């Protein structure tokens, strides 16, 4: 006999990501090549397959550095990540192929299906 | 506020 | 130019709620008088004025365990935290006072707007 | 997925 109020759930992911930009309670750093990604552990393991496996492993769950697979692109993580905290997918041209490689790595499936039906109807 |  | 993942917000927050029920990663501990509730400080500053007031706080930040005032009534806390973590609020005549009077004091204005509403209308 |  519950209530709902619609438009909770994007008000909590606007104010996790208010807390990602702020620097604020972010317990790991994700290492794409040269590049670093504060994020919450919390937010990953909810939106990638990937993660959910890293952190729920007894021992990988207490570091606070994750390296990937040195053959994932920086901006194709970086616009992954922004993803996870806003629900907004910058897919472009340039970056579409580098976006599914990255989702295919990371298991964000529905990320993946939308690359794939992008790709399907420019070829 | 909505019924689900 | 983003495209947009409808359900998004609402899978990510389902995974959180599971994480809750799972005990992973929660890193504070809300005690209510005889109760105690665990929580992750992210989605908790990001439901209640409350809870972004004291986790912001350069020493309250670091706390563990966070005491409630005693006037807060147990079930109208685990109430609240449910709907935290679901958008879902379970509301009835025999709890809305109780679920009014800690809406209040988390500051969650649209829980609070809502009792109101639902109070005028019994009157 | 929609246009926002
Ligand atoms: N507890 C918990 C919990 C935290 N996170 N999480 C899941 N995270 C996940 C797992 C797989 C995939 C995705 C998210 C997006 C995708 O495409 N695949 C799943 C479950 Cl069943 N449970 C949990
Ligand atoms: N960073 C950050 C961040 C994390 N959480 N959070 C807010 N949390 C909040 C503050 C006040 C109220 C509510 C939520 C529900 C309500 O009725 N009042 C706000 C902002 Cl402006 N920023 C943040
Ligand atoms: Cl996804
Ligand atoms: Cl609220």
């Amino acid at each position: 006999s519950c209530i709902q109020f619609t438009r909770h759930a994007s008000d909590v992911l606007l104010n996790l990501n208010r807390l990602r930009s702020r620097d604020i309670l972010t317990d790991v750093v994700i290492v794409v090549s040269r590049e670093q990604f504060r994020a919450h552990k919390t937010v990953l393991m909810a939106c990638s397959g990937l993660f959910y496996s890293i952190f729920t492993d007894q021992l990988k769950c207490n570091l606070s550095v994750i390296n990937l697979d040195p053959e994932i692109n920086p901006e194709g993580f970086c616009i992954l990540l922004d993803f996870m905290y806003t629900s907004r997918l910058n897919l472009r041209e340039g970056n579409i192929m580098a976006v599914m490689a990255t989702a295919m790595y990371l298991q964000m499936e529905h990320v993946v299906d939308t690359c794939r039906k992008f790709i399907k109807a420019s070829e | 506020w909505v019924i689900p």
